[PDB]
């Protein structure tokens, strides 16, 4: 799974999270089995 | 106020919006203990301190 979102946003990308991306668009299962990968991406994705 | 004598005040007879707490994400950091911030709203108090 891949997508942009605001840095300080990064802590809603785990199992049971919550908040505006949470709830809505990118839930992530309680048991989810894997890796979440981020990196400040200011220098591309910035204008 | 200055952290040598920080200010309080008492929240009293009156109706709350966490969420909307919650939802001002300006907030650095918004870290609770025995409480989640999700169920603050479900959830209520004899007196509120801030």
């Amino acid at each position: 799974d891949s997508f942009v979102i605001r840095g300080d946003e990064v802590r809603q990308i785990a199992p049971g999270q919550t908040g505006k991306i949470a709830d809505y668009n990118y839930k992530l299962p309680d048991d989810f089995t894997g890796c979440v990968i981020a990196w400040n991406s200011n220098n591309l994705d910035s204008k | 106020a200055s952290v040598y004598a920080w200010n309080r005040k008492r929240i009293s007879n009156c109706v709350a919006d966490y969420s909307v707490l919650y939802n001002s994400a300006s907030f650095s950091t918004f870290k609770c203990y025995g409480v989640s911030p999700t169920k603050l709203n479900d959830l209520c108090f004899t007196n509120v301190y801030a």
